[PDB]
């Protein structure tokens, strides 16, 4: 990203030009998934008839297990918040504030996508049996408690599988301690960053749980393209990162945790800011909720947020093998035994990877009180 | 305990993802006629028209 | 790596002309501190365009993204037209003429801040405002009496 | 004696000019528009907001 000059003549003499900075994002590779079965040969012969139906669930286990991960992933990395867990989403007006925060932010680019509970879906689908007008629309709703594809101008999605949170136990006023370094070198190839914390509650474990969210009072979200900070009718919008891991207070009441999203302003490069001021020493922070609340997040995404890929995995030697895929996903199993203990061994894996692009494209929403 | 990390590269793969972006308006709606192949170096910075009686 | 730098230019042509208009009309519609949310905040706009006279070519009112959702939220409580109710459930869109105006919605639009004023400000001497002083502008000076004691930026442009 | 060419997006030009520097050994590229401007009748336009 560059910036510009302006003056009556053109003369550039005594003046910046724009650096080149070049920044990256990384994938990396995860754990492995595996589910392993054993039995006798005795069972074998007398005790284990239609074996083939017996593990049938076993593929769709690894799956299940993929898409849990992949929601934990997820909602550990996207910065971005709207409304508050206090509250639970009723009003049109709270799927549909995600949309246009998107689209204010200068997101242009693929498909973006809500996606939330069934209890959630049902408080929506109650909202449109209210409308006024559209003959069909609120059949559809008495009827079938469903609601349409684009919901607020986003495409909106139901799923019974996701992740649930507990917050952790958080009290007293917190300010920070010292001026972080968000410069866009610091932070370029991650954009995470490291800050402390102060006037804390004693000596807690757990202070912050990893997906919570801490807000910066003062320092509000620009357009990343124009560069003016952004209203939501009278008031502006705070900036907002989430603790990426868990974090224990200390004696004396200070935390040292660890951010995704970065609040960067940069005296040398301005082209990079994301917000409208530097945070100081001295600043009003709190967090998004309430102490041991917990519950299930509703997320919203750009397409390019996060990314998902798998590896083909090489066959071991003197062991037998095969392939199957199931939703996409290629599968091995070997089947080997022991000949001593006289027992049969069945293991199956997948190794999953992921990216996070852009940590400023996704988050967490909830209702407006 | 096997080191294999010096038999492979760190590679950047040649693509780049989607930046931010903003939307023209006011551009496109103003009138540009008027005031278009007027100034040139004849006519020095500036040009009028007139006001109606 | 270079790709961007074309559209840098446009994006700063355009935060110009947004803070060029706003230094020169002079015309003014509400407060200041309130947003848009009635259908009657655009409304106003038209009318006093149409009652000063104004007949010729089109209106545009501009407004951002946030506004411009509040008032589909207002359409989607209208109570008969099926077809503009459903338009703003699904899509969050509102039509192409709004209030009797063409209305449109820009996330790139400028943003200014008051600067520090205070007391009760009165004219000093009368100005000379005939046709023949400000013909060729539509600009004049003006000296304003009863400020704060001494304040660097009292008054800032727009 | 410096290099241009010009250029064409939304619709308006772009000069651009490529010199670089002799002692420091560098390469410098410039892109340039200049914009004009008229307001017509200062009483055909304002700012508003909503009403309380
Ligand atoms: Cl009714």
């Amino acid at each position: 990203q560059f910036s510009s000059l302006r003056t009556p003549t053109g003369d550039i003499s005594g003046q910046n030009k724009n650096n080149l900075i070049s920044g990256k994002a990384t994938g990396r590779v995860g754990n492995y998934i595996t589910v392993a079965v054993e039995y006798q040969q005795l069972e074998e012969a007398i005790k284990l008839n239609q074996l083939e139906e017996i593990l049938a669930p076993v593929r769709q286990r690894i799956v299940t297990d993929l898409e849990t991960e992949l929601a934990h992933f997820m909602m550990n990395n996207g910065a971005l918040s709207l409304g508050s867990p206090n509250t639970p989403i009723t009003k049109w007006s709270d799927v549909a504030q995600t949309a246009s925060f998107l689209k204010d932010l200068g997101v242009n680019e693929g498909e973006n996508y809500a996606v939330m509970d069934p209890w959630s879906a049902q408080r929506l689908a109650d909202a449109q049996t209210g409308l006024h007008a559209s003959d069909q629309l609120v059949r559809t709703a008495w009827e079938n408690a469903q609601i349409p594809t684009n919901f607020g101008g986003i495409r909106a999605l139901m799923s019974n599988g996701l992740a649930s949170r507990t917050q952790g136990a958080f009290g007293g006023t917190l300010t920070v301690k010292t001026q972080p370094t968000v410069t866009y070198n610091a932070v370029k190839d991650s954009y995470q960053f490291t800050v402390t914390l102060t006037g804390a509650t004693a000596s807690v474990t757990g202070f912050l749980k990893a997906g919570d969210q801490v807000k910066f009072t003062n320092t509000y979200w620009l357009q990343q393209q124009t560069k003016q900070a952004l209203y939501n009718g009278a008031t502006p919008i705070s900036f907002t990162a989430t603790v990426t891991a868990d974090a224990n207070s200390d004696s004396g009441g200070d935390v040292t945790v660890t951010l995704s999203g970065v609040p960067i302003y940069d005296t040398t490069n301005p082209q990079y800011n994301s917000v409208s001021r530097q945070v100081e020493a001295g600043d009003a922070v709190s967090v998004v909720g309430t102490a041991s609340q917990t519950m299930k997040p509703n997320l919203f995404y750009n397409k390019f947020f996060c990314g998902l890929g798998s590896i083909p995995l090489p066959k071991l030697h003197s062991i037998d093998s095969a392939v199957a895929t199931y939703e996409g996903f290629s599968i091995r199993v070997h089947k080997y035994a022991d000949g001593d203990a006289n027992v049969q061994k069945m293991r199956f894996d997948l190794l999953p990877a992921y990216v996070c692009f852009n940590p400023h494209m996704g988050g967490q929403f909830f209702g407006n009180p | 305990p096997n080191n294999l990390d010096s038999n492979v590269s760190q590679i950047v793969l040649k693509k780049f993802l989607p930046g931010f972006m903003s939307d023209l308006v006011l551009a496109k709606t103003v009138d540009r006629q008027l005031l278009a192949g007027e100034i040139n170096s004849s006519t020095g910075d500036s040009v009028s028209f007139k006001r109606p009686h």
